């Protein structure tokens, strides 16, 4: 239940602001059309997982 | 006499590397115009063309 | 059942002191990549080296 | 007047995926596409691989 | 079949090098689209300086451009008449799709 509440403040906490990271943006030609088709013009480097 | 091919190429002595366009290749190609931002180029890339 | 194709603007104007170019630049532009504006300026700063 | 806000600039989520793999099948090398594919996609088809 | 690959990115090694065998076991035709390389035009005395496995024709970055080269045998002059035989057969894969 503790854990709850601890995740729950650390939310009610994120006093976090985002600000443009590093981010390349490729050349169109260079990427499959299944990528081209899903980006737009530039992303983070930092892409994660999806 | 045994001229096998004879080509029409851009005159690289006028178009020269002066100008940062190599044409070794057959075509023009200029390193660092049309280029991603955010890492290297990368060689041979045919954004050079 | 179209048929699409470039129509220089020369074809249709009559007056020629407002035409300075052709088909020849638009088919070159679609050898280009799409351009972020920061790709812009590093091709002008690049031409400008 | 006051300090409201971190400046965080590549954000972590509260959520992620994890992933169990059964050795037998997993192959340990790491997924090699296109340079630019795998700067985008990489991350992913090595977590799904 | 003419089989055409518009896209080779994401395509399997297994995959490719399986397409490969089918061009030589099954006589397969497959035109490649993405690629993007600059000829150079050899005559027969210089024979071909750069070489190209199937293996890199399948498995090269998209936008790179690669350099084949193609022989102009025209002037290639007639055997000898008594030069022995030849067993072998020469054999091609890669053709240009345009002039």
């Amino acid at each position: 239940v503790s854990g709850l509440l601890m995740v729950l403040f650390k939310v009610m906490t994120d006093n976090r602001l985002v600000i443009v990271g590093e981010t390349t943006t490729p050349m169109s030609n260079t990427l499959s059309t299944v990528v081209n088709n899903v980006l737009r013009t530039t992303y983070h480097n930092n892409v994660g997982v999806n | 006499y045994g001229a096998a091919v004879v080509n029409i190429d851009l005159n690289r002595d006028f178009f020269d590397t002066a100008t940062g366009i190599d044409l070794t290749k057959g075509i023009p190609l200029v390193q660092d115009l049309l280029v991603p931002i955010g890492v290297t180029a990368g060689a041979e890339q045919s954004a050079e063309y | 059942r179209y048929h699409e194709s470039v129509l220089e603007i020369a074809d249709i104007f009559d007056q020629a002191d407002f035409i300075q170019t052709s088909d020849a630049v638009r088919q070159l532009r679609a050898l280009m990549p799409t351009l972020s504006t920061s790709q812009i300026r590093h091709a002008i700063e690049r031409i400008a080296q | 007047l006051s300090d409201d806000f971190k400046q965080i600039s590549d954000p972590k989520g509260y959520l992620t995926y994890s992933v169990k793999y059964e050795d037998q099948f997993t192959k340990k090398d790491k997924l090699r596409a296109s340079e630019a594919d795998d700067r985008i996609v990489g991350p992913t088809v090595n977590l799904f691989k | 079949v003419h089989m055409t690959i518009n896209e080779r990115a994401g395509m399997s090694k297994l995959v490719a090098d399986n397409i490969i065998a089918s061009v030589i076991k099954s006589n397969w035709v497959v035109d490649i689209l993405d690629i993007e390389y600059t000829a150079e035009v050899m005559t027969p005395s210089e024979g071909y300086t750069q070489h190209v496995d199937a293996e890199s024709i399948m498995t090269a970055p998209k936008g790179k451009l690669f350099h084949l080269q193609f022989m102009d045998g025209l002037l290639r002059p007639e055997p000898s008449a008594f030069d022995p035989p030849a067993s072998g057969e020469d054999m091609r894969l890669i053709y240009p799709l345009q002039p």
